């Protein structure tokens, strides 16, 4: 399915009071680059503190490759680098 | 996902438009956009595509038409220059070639 149609995923920034939470479709025929593909999210979520580093399902279980994101999780904690 | 296409309408031959679509999510710098036209009751032919590197035309608007992009606004734009009767049909943005807008007529008399 993830090679019939581009996948959307939600995407919610840790942190800020009201939580950022959004929605960002990626497609797995063009999707190369894990670090792209954080630095592409990090801009579609406005992180002003750098490019994003950790990413977490909402079970807690972090992402740390394209795969993570075509699995079975569509939603995503993104922690921006001023949390740690 | 929904697109939302605007911009469209008369211009005389020579004239310019821009054309615009706006997706309902946000998009990133990895979506692919494109622009078909549409002749009545005729498949649509790809006019223009933009993904991360590189920007593609038909060989009949490459230098007129422009395709280009603002990630912030969740959108694509077409600016047409120099429009030719040639160019009159219902143009359609797509993304990732699989989310469509509804049409937008342009007629250049």
């Amino acid at each position: 399915k993830d090679f019939v149609r581009p996948k959307l995923v939600t995407i919610i920034r840790s942190g800020v009071k009201p939580r950022k939470a959004v929605r960002v479709l990626l497609n797995k025929k063009t999707a190369h680059s894990f670090e792209q593909v954080l630095t592409d999210i990090t801009e579609a979520i406005k992180l002003e503190t750098g490019v994003v580093k950790k990413l977490y399902t909402l079970d807690g279980k972090q992402v740390t490759c394209l795969h993570d994101f075509f699995g079975d999780d569509d939603v995503f904690i993104a922690c921006g680098p001023e949390k740690f | 996902v929904q697109l939302q296409e605007s911009g469209g309408g008369l211009v005389q031959a020579g004239g310019s438009l821009r054309l615009s679509c706006t997706a309902s999510v946000n998009i990133i710098g990895g979506n692919h956009w494109a622009w078909y036209r549409q002749a009545p009751g005729q498949q649509r032919d790809l006019v223009a595509s933009l993904s991360r590197y590189n920007a593609n035309y038909a060989d009949s608007v490459k230098g007129r038409f422009t395709i280009s992009r603002d990630n912030a606004k969740n959108a694509a734009y077409l600016q047409m220059n120099s429009l030719k009767p040639e160019d009159t049909a219902i143009y359609f943005c797509a993304l990732e070639n699989y989310y469509w807008g509804q049409g937008t007529q342009v007629t250049v008399s």
